């Protein structure tokens, strides 16, 4: 993995195009996350 | 170490993570292509993973990041989508979980729309789709998500 960029822990990725877009994050060592839940799950098709 | 503990539909914590789930799915500038085309999921299960010594590596790196940014861990839940997610669970988020590739450097990559992440349940850009039926949008087989405790600290902020 890359580093951080320095004096920061990650990244966040800000959309500019896509008025409806939510974030995105970067984290570059795996100690910064914990897996708290895990969903299983179909994707619907639309009606 | 990891233990496994099903959730009740009836439990607020059930309800609480489906709707963050449910509520976070958009459109995308794919149409569909990486993650399949949906407006909603299907929620078939949802547990809790326990493990302490993952726990306890997440809290100490928590602490370390809370120290160098005025006691603000600048924590989030965010989702996660990945081909290793059985791995993850088990020994933790480490290098091989990352997106060498991605357009904000070689690191771990969550999101906060869950059918971002969907997008790469199958691998980047959806891969060859399900393993069954080599299908992106595929409404039989199961997928999985992680819905992860995330530190941030002091963030980056990349325009788009
Ligand atoms: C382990 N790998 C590479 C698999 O060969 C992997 C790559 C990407 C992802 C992934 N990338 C994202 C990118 C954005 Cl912008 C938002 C969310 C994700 C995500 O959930 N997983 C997860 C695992
Ligand atoms: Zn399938």
């Amino acid at each position: 993995m890359a580093h951080s960029p320095p004096g920061h822990h990650s990244v966040t990725g800000r959309p500019s195009v896509n008025g409806l877009a939510l974030a995105e994050y970067v984290i570059y060592r795996g100690e910064q996350a914990y897996p708290e839940y895990l969903i299983t799950y179909q994707i619907m098709r639309p009606e | 170490g990891t233990i496994l503990i099903d959730l009740s539909p009836d439990d607020k914590e059930f309800q609480s993570v489906e709707e963050e789930m449910q509520s976070t799915v958009r459109e995308h500038r794919d149409g569909g292509h990486a993650g399949g085309i949906f407006n909603r999921y299907n929620i078939l299960k949802i547990q809790k993973v326990c493990n302490k010594k993952l726990w306890e590596r997440y809290t100490h790196r928590r602490k370390e990041v809370s120290e160098e940014n005025h006691n603000h861990a600048n924590e989030r839940m965010l989702f996660h989508g990945s081909p290793f997610v059985n791995a993850i669970i088990h020994k933790g988020f480490d290098e091989r979980h990352a997106y060498i590739g991605g357009m904000f450097g070689a690191g771990i990559y969550f999101a906060e729309n869950s059918s971002k992440s969907n997008q790469y349940v199958y691998g980047i850009g959806g891969g060859t789709g399900c393993p069954v039926h080599k299908d992106r949008s595929c409404y039989i087989c199961h997928r999985q998500l992680l819905f992860c405790r995330v530190t941030l600290g002091k963030s980056f902020l990349q325009f788009s």
